[PDB]
């Protein structure tokens, strides 16, 4: 699993392989791991994926009820906020990685990884799973401030791909979503769609 | 705000041996519609009236028959929401004794739990 | 008519109801007379036998708290019993944590803390419904000597120099203030106690119609026996 | 006879009488108001002086329910100091939750909610106290709620709760709110206080000023005392002619 | 086990395997792996098979309360997500992991629910230890919007394959086809195993067994 | 530790001795293994001093509860049952407790053992501890029943004493008890040294 | 009538009679002066004896270092109280490691003070205290009622016959701020003699004094500690 | 895993006199080969008679000695007198025998007088299994100090010597030089020794330097 | 916390006349990757205490949220009662202890730092309870590293303004960067004196590498 | 674990062990625990360091490989 968000000036792009594993065994290579909390919210999971649904569910249920409740848009933060509480109260129990990215009439596009154990900090672009450490210097040196939407794009679309390549444990396709004030845009890169890296021969 | 209900019974014995809280209900059931029930030699038919006070009701929307399982059904005279009640409680009845013994319960073990809810 | 009000409802003089009418029950009680010296503490406490065929010493509104404490109960004694259990149970609670004795003062302020915790909403099953019917006069000697303490179901407990409690409280009580006096012996204390039992009894004093009990510096609690009580009254 | 005994119970007229008999607790208390202006909400309560042994600010009205939410009441004060201790959960246990100082509506309709949870069963006693509810906020603006009771709540513009609240919502009504600051807010708040007091059935009373805004940085705290005294000296020089 | 699930153009085709082994010994030759969730939703189970059991008809029972109260066709969501909630709650205790197929008003929908309570939605699933064998054919000839009568035999084709592909799997093919206007419940839909005809004869007579005591009771 | 309790025509006999050991260090030689707990109860201890110190001492506690509600003594064997039946519901967790009860009460002398396992056997003698096999071979040669008071005080003196000489964990002083038909009374404790002067020399 | 039997009911009047009624079971106890100066705060009880023969009933009770009380009404509910507060300055004290704050232990008391005046079944606290207690601002003289209410005083007086000993106390409050502690105590007692018959007089057996202060802890005087402060008041002016 | 002990150093010397009693300490706190603090006194002054030594693990002798101030206060609240050094003894062994499943790592000594003033000295073990004693040495180097205390204190495996009673002076020497003797072999004795003397006229502190190293 | 899974290490904390000044890196480490390299470890707890952790960080923000609310709690109240240092430290005492007797500890060692009344604090909790006040404190591998220089300074100066108080505090830091594998050289300062509590940051050591050609 | 007592002190055999004291630093507490490979770049092979054997560590607590 490979899972990555990049916050741009209007809002944040999403991006996750597909690949669901079972020892060595793909049990589902188009998985979709890109979850909608809200409808300017997503959040990117990882680790045990019945941990991860539950939560995401239950993150789901409550943001719902205290949205329709205070008659007004949610925000990343209060997600986050859920996502953590939930993740630390139960850290033994769960083993779950989550990134929650998603834009604010009040505070824009915003990333936030909760990783396991419980904690949150926003940061200017995250990646998680186990194909994320092949990638952690490509996006050092890749990443720059001022992107756009679509250098946003290609920038997630490229570690995604790199880290597919190299981690045994990602694959399949690409799922990118961009959320900003407009909607969300998802797309699927797949086949010649993905972006190609040469082998080094010889 | 207390959660705790009463602890005592509100239908007791009068000094004549009766329960008035029992008649008192027997005479709620007696002013409500008309129902019908006839067994038949290959079947049973329930029947009663439904007449909504104004044409802006929806006919189709409340059901005074109801099925409790695929071969019991149901049909009540007195107050609406307390025949919704029962309604749910034997089709959650009717429910258990299936996930007990694998076969649809029989009506007279479903009139059975119901008359002593 | 007995039900119109809750058990802890107050009155318009800032009673409450309950603890006014087991202190009324507690006047209909047999008396029971406390007395305490530089030597020692003397309880005595009228039997109030009814019948020829009972038992007298099967009567015991004395008791032994503990080896230096005793008790007399006026009033409901199927009420006191409880009340005796606790104090015994918190004197051997008391030894088992701290290795030594309880006083009297504590003893007392423990029993008087059960008097109010009675109440129907808000209760765990086993409580209890109303207050105690008894008095109790809780005489010992500790480190502070002899002392006399009286407790009233309201949960109000007071040192006492000399006091009576039951049905004949209010001759007995005026009885004592004259006889009594800071320099009186143990002697001087029974024989009054004695006296002031005999003028306040309807029957006749006698060694079966009466308990005495006493508590001295270096002495346990004593229950005087027939022929100690005939030795007594032999000459009042 | 016999309706109006339990709050469990409807009178035939389709009325609970103990909710009532709780709101007329609220009308005999001493008048606390609430004006809500373009940059923050201002707190005045005359709070009644009922012995001189009393140290100055004994039996205070004015709370800080959170960093950012004040609250006047007016009614039985133990009542009144539950209900602040219910609202300082409700904002600590949102702040816990969600991460975040809690709206003012959002926490005016949980102590609503449990007021009214107080008026359906025998096994309790409607609340005896009627308080607002302000606060400030730069994404919010100013906002002041006011619950009653029998746990119904509005929104105001401005607000007076207790013995004489008719004459104060009249002196109210003639203030333009609605484009006024703070800083004239709370000697027009000391103005009226003054005015609906009474000198020949009360003795004597303090003027408690409490105020949450921008001049505040969003924060509710007791108005200054420069403040107060120069609104009290403007109270009576208006009350003088 | 052998059981697999695909989703064709109007509706769903479910399989399995009929063999139930108790260790390496073949304890039942026509098992029926196919279980009755609502009329137009159906499960295959894997793993426990008590606990597959009970889950399956604890949860009818409550998606027939359900739809009981609403008046409405059971969703296969509904049946999805009380299945994964009560799987979760359990943490894995109970070994149940099941394939869930069905029709509603959305249309066919095919799940793969895990015992720890993780679910996925795809377009065909296999599940048992045979489920690599049918996976392997799904991979080689399936393709979307695919007809009855096609998806009848892929289906057939892979748990035949997990039949003759792995020691735990054997004996028949069951296939249930669910469409939004009829449901077919084939048992036995193929039979590729059968026993060797008898090459002689065993000595089994009357009287060849010794008997102690006999007590015979006439029953009116 | 070594403790032994016999009885006799004149009553109990208890003797103990006084070493406490923790690991291979010696961290008491004065540790008053026979529990006073009633003026006519004596119990002994082997095993955790904590655990059986503090039941005990909630043994006397009970013991004194039953005089104040009955207002009669209550006897060996219902002491030691009482013990039994405090001690059984922690078994399994690691309590370490052997105990000898003894008494005199309306049946005569009693001498119960008692263990945290939940063992309750009467007998005529006991020996309980780490060098209760040695004292069990001194008092089995030197025991019986018309033994004379002296003759008692020395057999268990002498009991004990082999036993510390034999045993690592046994040592400091023996502490002699003699329970009689009016309560128990405290013999004598003589230090292993003097022992020694006298048995050897 | 039919309102003066429950908490919980609500008169036509907006009054709950059951309070009221607690507050006459405080109005009917010996009266208590609570004072303080820049220093000190100072409890002066007036205590009773049933009898002759009697001690007279403890009325000022140890509560932390720092806080005593003195009680006026029921006295087992006093016991409830002030139990209550010793655990909670405990609590305090092993938490946090310094004295529980005076105003906090009132409020504390106030809410648990509260509850019962709310639910079915139960009844007002019938007892009204005076706290005297020091911390990091001062001394503080607290009043607490069976309505749960309580008030910060610079003086007040508590129990039976207490309004004229609250009129002596409106008389010198402008000088109670600068005593010294014999001044403070004397005023109290004069407050506190104030509420005496003319054919009663203060002696050393019906008189307790209790004293906290910047560097004094929370002291009780009883029977011949409280002489030297009887010593030096003036005979009853009449 | 997790385990919820430490060992913190720390030796508790105490010794019953006629009429006084000495309780004394080493100020080092430490944890494995590391020192945490060179100023942490394991003697707290209890009542006005009565001293009490913890040492161990640092957490539980905090958690003890609160416990027991607590405790001490209920008993003033309660009985309206303070507690006598027996008293707290057997408090304090019930306290520890509280936790016997999961017990205080303290090594506890109770000095102070009895209620006759002669000087009092109580050991305890872990979970409460407490006598009364002369002298005591408990923690880190007990080991080191008691055979000492018997042959100086006690007169131990000597002949020919009086039994002199033991005087405030002589001992308040020989309780430094064994706590000089215990900073020289014991690594977890040192930094400084902190001695109180309970007379009949109050508490008295006293501080010596030991080796730093 | 049986497992901390994203920790932060050593923090130091000295004082000097005048107030405590408390420093601790910005980074969180995932095992052996430095993971989050731009988080605070040191919080403002009051006007006159701060507080830094080591340790799992998710422990460090449920503590941070709790205290910050028994803050805010007790200046609602806003009767003149403030929570000193010493009272903050007992707080934390009690909760890791409390915690580590349930075998729940918060796997955490925290250093508090406080002016109040004219005297400067420095406090010492650690996951099990243990507790102890100190003129200077180091956790993790600075009780190694850092501590025996910061006591080597007080033993020949016991008392120290500002100004070397810092020098010092960025000497162990330099030395720290250079000998522990799970730090970074961006770190912060805080610093609590009668004016408050100041947090200054991201601070960078001055690193010499000549050794190297050696 | 090392809170074991009275095992030794009733029966000279038998799995219980501890004697009538409980003292955790007589019953093998850990006291100052360190790995003998502390301090070093590999881990110490089982057995490496004979018990009772003068033993320096390679370095302070928590720097083992």
């Amino acid at each position: 699993t490979t899972i990555m968000a990049v916050q741009f000036d209007g809002g944040v792009v999403l991006g996750a392989d597909s690949r669901t594993t079972t020892g060595s065994y793909i049990a589902n290579r188009v998985t979709d791991k890109l979850t909608p909390i809200h409808d300017r919210i997503f959040c990117c999971r990882s680790g045990s994926a019945a941990d991860t649904q539950a939560v995401a569910d239950a993150v789901t249920y409550q943001l719902g009820f205290h949205s329709i409740e205070l008659n007004e848009p949610p925000l990343v933060h209060t997600a986050a906020s859920l996502f953590k509480e939930m993740c630390y109260r139960y850290r033994e129990d769960l083993m779950a990685g989550i990134i929650i990215a998603g834009w604010d009439p009040q505070e824009g596009g915003q990333v936030y990884s909760v990783p396991m154990g419980g904690m949150m900090v926003r940061q200017p672009f995250a990646i998680g799973g186990s194909g994320s450490s092949y990638i952690y210097g490509y996006v050092d040196a890749t990443y720059r401030e001022g992107m756009t939407k679509e250098e946003c794009l290609q920038f997630t679309a490229n570690a995604l791909a790199l880290a597919m390549e190299r981690d045994g444990s990602s694959g399949g396709v690409i799922r990118l979503a961009a959320i900003a004030e407009p909607g969300v845009e998802r797309q699927v890169l797949l086949g010649d769609q993905i972006p190609k890296f040469t082998i080094a021969t010889l | 705000m207390a959660e705790r209900g009463y602890s005592f019974s509100l239908t007791t014995f009068s000094p004549s041996g009766k329960l008035v809280q029992i008649e008192y209900a027997l005479a709620a059931v007696a002013g409500g519609a008309p129902s019908v029930g006839i067994k038949a030699a290959n079947g049973v038919v329930l029947a009663t009236e439904k007449k909504q006070k104004s044409i802006l009701y929806d006919e189709r929307s409340v059901h005074k028959v109801e099925p409790i399982t695929k071969h019991i059904g149901l049909v009540y005279s007195g107050m609406g929401p307390d025949y919704r009640v029962l309604v749910h409680r034997a089709r959650k009845l009717a429910q258990q004794y299936y996930l007990v013994y694998q076969e649809p319960i029989p009506t007279a073990q479903l009139v059975q739990r119901v008359a002593s809810v | 008519s007995e039900y119109d009000r809750g058990v802890n409802t107050f009155s318009p003089e800032g009673r409450l109801f309950q603890v006014e009418y087991a202190i009324e029950a507690i006047k209909l009680g047999s008396t029971a007379i406390g007395i305490q010296t530089s030597e020692g503490v003397c309880l005595a406490v009228e039997k109030r036998i009814t019948s020829p065929l009972m038992e007298p010493s099967s009567i015991e509104k004395i008791v032994e708290i503990d080896a230096h404490i005793g008790c007399a109960m006026s009033g409901l004694i199927a009420d006191a019993k409880t009340l005796i259990d606790k104090a015994r149970v918190e004197t051997q609670n008391h030894w088992f944590t701290y290795n030594e004795t309880m006083t009297v003062e504590s003893v007392t302020q423990a029993v008087s803390n059960l008097a109010l915790q009675f109440g129907e909403e808000d209760a765990d099953p086993g409580a209890m419904s109303r207050p105690f019917g008894v008095a109790l006069l809780f005489g010992g000697v500790d480190e502070k000597g002899p002392q006399l303490f009286h407790m009233d179901p309201s949960g109000t407990f007071v040192q006492c120099d000399a006091r009576a409690i039951g049905s004949a409280s209010e001759g007995a009580q005026s009885s004592l203030q004259e006889v009594y006096h800071k320099s009186m012996t143990l002697k001087e204390a029974i024989k009054s106690s004695l006296i002031i039992l005999k003028q306040v009894m309807e029957e006749k004093l006698n060694a079966t119609n009466i308990e005495l009990a006493t508590v001295q510096p270096g002495q346990n609690f004593h229950m005087f026996t027939k022929e100690e009580l005939e030795e007594v009254i032999k000459d009042i | 006879t016999g309706y109006d005994l339990s709050a469990s119970t409807f009178s035939p007229d389709g009325r609970v009488f103990q909710v009532e008999y709780a709101m007329k607790a609220v009308e005999n208390s001493s008048t606390a108001i609430g004006i809500r202006c373009k940059d923050g909400v201002v707190f005045g309560v005359e709070k009644l002086v009922l012995s001189k042994l009393y140290e100055e600010g004994s039996n205070k009205r004015l709370f800080n329910v959170d960093r950012h939410v004040g609250m006047a009441v007016a009614g039985l004060l133990a009542d009144a100091r539950s209900l602040a201790d219910i609202a300082r959960e409700e904002a600590s246990n949102f702040r816990s939750n969600f991460g975040y100082n809690i709206p003012l509506k959002h926490l005016a309709d949980r102590v609503a909610m449990y007021v009214h949870a107080y008026t359906l069963y025998s096994a309790v006693r409607p609340f005896g106290c009627s308080f607002m509810l302000g606060s400030y906020s730069v994404n919010d603006g100013a906002q002041l709620y006011m619950i009653d009771p029998s746990g119904v709540s509005y929104g105001y513009w401005g607000c007076a709760i207790g013995k004489a609240r008719q004459a104060a919502k009249t002196e109210i009504e003639k203030l333009q709110m609605k484009e006024m600051t703070c800083r004239d807010v709370v000697k027009e708040v000391a103005k009226i206080i003054y005015i609906v007091h009474d000198e020949v059935k009360d003795k004597a009373f303090e003027l408690e000023l409490s105020w949450v805004g921008e001049i505040t940085n969003g924060r509710h705290e007791i108005v200054p005392k420069d403040v107060r005294e120069e609104a009290e000296k403007y109270a009576k020089e208006s009350l003088k002619e | 086990t052998t059981i697999a699930g695909v989703v064709y153009k109007d509706g769903i085709v479910l399989g399995a395997d009929t063999r139930a082994t108790e260790g390496m010994v073949v304890a039942d030759k026509n098992c029926s792996k196919i279980h009755f969730i609502s009329p137009n939703i159906y499960c295959c189970g894997a793993g426990t098979a008590a606990d597959t059991d009970m889950t399956t008809q604890l949860i009818s029972s409550n998606l027939e309360l359900h739809s009981l109260s609403t008046g409405r066709l059971p969703r296969v969501v509904t049946a999805n997500r009380m299945l994964k909630q009560m799987l979760f709650r359990y943490q894995g205790y109970i070994g149940a992991a099941l394939v869930l197929g069905g029709v509603d008003v959305t249309g066919p929908h095919l799940y793969s629910i895990y015992p720890h309570g993780s679910t996925d939605k795809l377009p065909y699933v296999t599940m048992g230890s045979g489920s690599l064998a049918a996976m392997a054919v799904f991979e080689d000839k399936f393709r979307p919007d695919m007809e009855e009568e096609e998806a009848k035999k892929l289906v057939s084709e892979a748990i035949a394959a997990g039949i003759f592909n792995d020691l735990g799997s054997g004996s028949n093919i069951d296939l249930c086809v669910i469409s939004k206007s009829k449901l077919d419940f084939l048992r036995p839909y193929s039979v590729p195993n059968k026993k060797g005809t008898r090459f002689g004869r065993y000595r089994c007579e009357k009287g060849t067994n010794a008997v102690l005591t006999e007590k015979v009771t006439t029953l009116e | 530790t070594t403790t032994l309790a016999f009885k006799f025509r004149h009553g109990v006999i208890v003797a103990a001795d006084s070493r406490a050991t923790a690991g291979a260090y010696i961290a008491s030689q004065t540790v008053k293994k026979v529990i006073e707990i009633n003026p006519y109860l004596l119990g002994t201890m082997a095993g955790g001093a904590a655990d059986c110190s503090f039941w005990e001492r909630l043994l006397a506690r009970q013991c004194r509860i039953y005089e104040l509600r009955n207002k009669e003594r209550i006897s060996v064997a219902a002491a030691s049952k009482l013990l039994a039946n405090m001690v059984y519901q922690y078994k399994g967790m690691g309590l370490s407790m052997g105990t000898m009860i003894c008494g005199w009460d309306k049946r005569g002398p009693g001498l119960y053992y008692v263990d945290s396992e939940g063992n309750r056997i009467s007998g005529a003698t006991f020996s309980v501890g780490s060098g209760s096999v040695y004292a069990y071979g001194v008092m089995d040669r030197g025991y019986s029943y018309d033994l004379e008071v002296e003759e008692a005080y020395d057999l268990a003196r002498r009991a004990i004493y082999q036993a510390t000489y034999r045993d690592a964990y046994s040592g400091g002083s023996v502490s002699l008890y003699h329970v009689r038909e009016d309560g128990w009374i405290r013999v004598s404790s003589d230090n292993v040294a003097d022992l020694h002067d006298k048995y050897s020399g | 009538n039919q309102y003066d039997n429950d908490v919980t009911v609500w008169s036509p009047q907006g009054r709950i009679h059951q309070i009221e009624y607690a507050m006459e079971a405080v109005k009917q106890g010996s009266a208590t002066v609570g004072l303080k100066s820049k220093t000190h705060a100072v409890l002066v009880a007036l205590k009773r004896a049933q009898s002759e023969l009697a001690a007279h009933q403890k009325k000022i009770l140890h509560v932390d270092n720092h806080i005593g009380i003195s009680i006026a009404g029921l006295t087992a509910d006093a016991r409830l109280l002030c139990n209550f507060m010793r655990q909670e300055c405990l609590d305090s004290r092993f938490v946090f490691d310094r004295p529980l704050p005076v105003s906090r232990l009132v409020s504390l008391i106030g809410s648990k003070t509260q509850i019962p005046t709310q639910r079915y079944g139960r009844r007002p606290y019938g007892v009204g205290l005076l706290i005297a207690g020091y911390d990091d601002m001062g001394p503080h003289i607290f009043q607490t009622c069976p309505s749960a209410n309580y008030f910060d005083c610079r003086a007040m007086s508590i129990g039976a016959r207490s309004q004229s000993a609250r009129t002596y106390l409106e008389r010198h409050m402008s000088e109670f701020m600068e005593c010294n502690l014999n001044e403070l105590v004397k005023h109290g007692l004069r407050a506190l003699r104030e509420t005496l018959p003319a054919e009663q007089d203060l002696t050393t057996k019906n008189v307790s004094i209790g004293i906290v202060g910047k560097d004094l802890e929370f002291t009780i005087y009883d029977d011949d500690d409280v002489s030297p402060f009887l010593e030096g008041l003036e005979e009853r002016p009449q | 895993r997790f385990s919820p002990y430490a060992f913190n150093g720390g030796t508790v010397l105490a010794i019953a006199g006629e009429d006084f009693s000495i309780v004394a300490s080493d100020t080092r706190l430490s944890e494995g080969f590391s020192i945490h603090t060179r100023d942490s006194p394991k003697c707290y002054k209890l009542t006005d008679k009565t001293v009490i030594g913890c040492s161990g693990f640092h957490g539980d002798c905090l958690t003890l000695t609160k416990i027991i101030e607590a405790r001490l206060k209920m008993y003033k609240h309660s009985n309206n007198k303070a507690m006598t050094t027996g008293a707290i003894a057997a408090m304090l062994s019930t306290i520890l025998y509280s936790r016997r499943f999961f017990p205080y790592y303290v090594y506890n000594i109770i000095g102070g007088l009895d209620e006759e003033g002669k000087g009092a000295v109580y050991s305890f073990d872990p979970v409460g299994s407490y006598q009364r004693d002369s002298f005591k040495a408990g923690g880190s180097a007990s080991a080191m100090l008691q055979p000492l205390l018997d042959n100086q204190v006690g007169f131990k495996n000597m002949q020919n010597v009086e039994h002199v009673p033991l005087s405030l002076d002589r001992a308040m020497r020989l309780v430094k030089d064994v706590f000089i003797s215990a900073a020289e072999r014991d690594v977890y004795t040192g930094d400084a020794l902190k001695v109180c003397i309970v007379t009949k006229e109050g508490i008295r502190g006293e501080t010596v330097p030991l080796r730093k190293d | 916390t049986q497992n901390p899974m994203v920790t932060g290490t050593s923090v130091l904390g000295l004082k000097f006349e005048g107030g405590v000044v408390i420093a601790a890196d910005m980074l969180g480490s995932y095992g052996s990757l430095a993971r989050f390299r731009n988080i605070s470890r040191i919080m403002r707890v009051n006007n006159s205490t701060m507080l830094g952790a080591s340790g799992d960080y998710a422990d460090f923000q449920y503590l941070k949220q709790v205290l910050g609310q028994m803050v805010i709690d007790e200046e609602l109240l806003g009767d003149g009662h403030s929570y000193s240092p010493k009272a903050i430290h007992s707080w934390l005492t009690r909760a890791m202890y409390s915690r580590r007797s349930k075998m729940n500890p918060l796997w955490n060692t925290m250093v508090i730092g406080g002016y109040a009344d004219g005297e400067s604090f420095l406090g010492y909790v650690d996951m099990l309870g243990v507790a102890y006040e100190a003129p200077s404190l180091a956790t993790g591998y600075g009780a190694y590293l850092a501590q025996p220089l910061l006591r080597e300074v007080l033993e020949k100066q016991p008392v120290l303004s500002q100004t070397e108080a810092r020098e010092l505090v960025e000497r162990c830091m330099r030395v720290l960067y250079y000998r522990d594998a799970r730090s970074y050289n961006r770190f912060q300062i805080a610093t609590v004196t009668e004016k408050g509590v100041e947090i200054e940051g991201p601070l960078s050591a001055e690193t010499n590498w000549d050794i190297a050609h050696m | 674990g090392p809170f074991v007592v009275g095992g030794e002190d009733l029966d000279p055999f038998g799995p219980r062990r501890g004697g009538m004291i409980v003292d955790p630093l007589r019953s093998g507490f850990p006291r100052a625990l360190i790995d003998p490979s502390s301090g070093l770049p590999n881990r110490l092979p089982p057995g490496a360091v004979p018990p009772g054997a003068r033993f320096d560590p390679f370095g302070p607590i928590g720097t083992s490989p």
